[PDB]
């Protein structure tokens, strides 16, 4: 009963996705945009050689948005799809458990596309669904 | 068109990598190389990359077995790692191979179990290979996924992923105290298309050859606009034109003088899409952009440029 957790920031909004697919972090550096395309979407990058999507998790959510703040890129792959989810920077991974698991799954305002809402040390850490949030996406 | 390129070009950061690897976990090994310069296409040279490169750590850090119980298994201390490269039919082929613990798959099959994926009697229509293939299942290693996590790398699922991203495959082949040998075949002829590339504001883009009727160098004028539609003249016949940024709605800095104007053809119209600057042609390969762009008409895909920089490629019959 033990969970292992990336967690980042977004102008000082705490969050957190699961490490269980989380590919890597890249430091953001240039994201060549796809012109009339879903303005939830950053772009697209180029990692080893594939070509990425980069999409904006603070637009995709609806929050604190700035850009020049905004460096990190967290990787994530599904079953067949592949992301980028860019934000402010990421704090790292983290040891969270039941206990400090909160539930009221019925109070943050996004819907599903957000997990329970935790809390460690007396923070606002959002525990979202990327499997969930990126099939929001991908269909 | 001579895409293709000698695999020294991914070759040659190993036989150095591998002396080092060796060191940080005092075995001894003979690493050979053998058929560096079988030449395999531009692109995989950086993808290909870090997949091989993983493939000869695992023999190095797993397979090779060190001094003492390798001299136990009266096996000679020094290991042997391959890696090898060749042309076989309609594909490249990349082999690492090494003499090491093997990969012992009678209890690959045991794990492959306890995890509920495979059923008993099941379990036994399976070849070597198969039962192997496993390896390559999502977390099938346990682990943990903190050194992937964001550390130094870790997971075969992808390696097969990246393999099947590049139309290619793998295989595992092993046997208990016989060293390992995963073989790699990518395809020898892609899907190459000739294009013209084209920019707009430090933005590329790419225009299939094979639509363009002729390019021609216009200035800011020579676009007259009608009621609304804007089209130009050539020694007589009019034929419609778009100003790229417009049809993508592009940040653009207003327009200089100077331009160029590329006349495709789609079935039985034609028409020009007008440009900041000509770049050259080149032959690429058309890689889709995900899911999360479906949708996009306008472009059928994207490119790598030499260079590295990304080039959206145009779909003459996706735009207007
Ligand atoms: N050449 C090999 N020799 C011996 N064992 C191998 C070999 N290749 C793969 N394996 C085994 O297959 C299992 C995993 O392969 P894979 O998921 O690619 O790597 P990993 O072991 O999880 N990660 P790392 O521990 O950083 O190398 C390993 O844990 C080994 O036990």
């Amino acid at each position: 009963k033990e969970f292992e957790v990336l967690s980042f920031e977004i102008d000082e909004q705490a969050l957190a996705f699961d490490v269980d697919n989380i590919e890597m972090v890249i430091e953001k550096s240039d994201i060549t945009p796809v012109p009339k395309s879903r303005h939830f979407v950053e772009g697209v990058i180029n990692l080893r050689g594939r070509i990425i999507p980069v999409v904006n998790l603070a637009k995709i959510l609806g929050i604190s948005f700035d850009e020049q703040k905004m460096k990190s890129i967290i990787v994530a792959r599904t079953k067949d799809v592949e992301v980028g989810f860019l934000v402010d920077r990421v704090l790292g991974v983290l040891r969270i458990t039941e206990n400090q698991l909160d539930l009221t799954n019925v109070s943050d305002k996004f819907g599903k596309k957000s997990k329970g809402l935790v809390k460690t040390d007396g923070r606002l850490i959002i525990y979202l669904d990327i499997d969930k949030i990126i099939e929001e996406i991908t269909v | 068109g001579s895409h293709m390129v000698p695999i020294s070009f991914v070759f040659n950061r190993f036989p150095r990598m591998v002396r080092d690897l060796a060191k940080k976990m005092n075995k001894e090994v003979n690493f050979i190389m053998r058929g560096e310069d079988t030449e395999l296409d531009r692109t995989f040279v950086e993808e290909i990359g870090e997949p091989l490169l993983h493939l000869l750590r695992n023999a190095i850090d797993h397979g090779i077995e060190p001094k003492e119980e390798r001299i136990a298994k009266g096996k000679p201390p020094i290991g042997t790692l391959i890696l090898s490269a060749r042309h076989e039919g309609n594909n490249v082929v990349i082999e690492v191979e090494d003499d090491g613990r093997g990969i012992d798959k009678e209890k690959i099959i045991r794990k492959a179990i306890e995890k509920g994926l495979i059923d008993e009697s099941k379990a036994a229509t399976l070849s070597d290979q198969e039962i192997l293939n496993f390896l390559f299942v999502p977390g099938f290693s346990t682990k943990e996924k903190v050194s992937e996590v964001s550390g130094r790398g870790v997971g075969m699922d992808v390696v097969k992923n990246v393999v099947e991203s590049l139309n290619g495959s793998i295989s595992i082949e092993s046997e208990k105290d016989k060293g390992t040998k995963v073989t790699i075949r990518l395809p020898l002829t892609l899907a190459i298309i000739q294009a013209l590339l084209v920019k707009v504001n430090n933005l590329v883009y790419a225009i299939p050859i094979a639509n363009i009727d002729t390019i021609l160098s216009i200035s800011k004028e020579d676009i007259q606009r009608v009621q609304d539609r804007d089209v130009i003249v050539i020694r007589g016949e009019v034929i419609p034109v778009y100003r790229l940024w417009e049809v993508l709605q592009i940040e653009h800095k207003e327009e200089l003088e100077e331009m160029e104007a590329v006349i495709v053809r789609v079935g039985n119209r034609k028409y020009g899409i007008v440009v900041d600057d000509l770049l050259g042609q080149d032959d690429i390969v058309i890689k889709s952009l995900g899911k999360v762009f479906s949708e996009v008409k306008e472009f059928s895909g994207a490119a790598i440029l030499g260079d590295g920089s990304i080039a959206l490629i145009i779909n003459v019959s996706g735009i207007v």
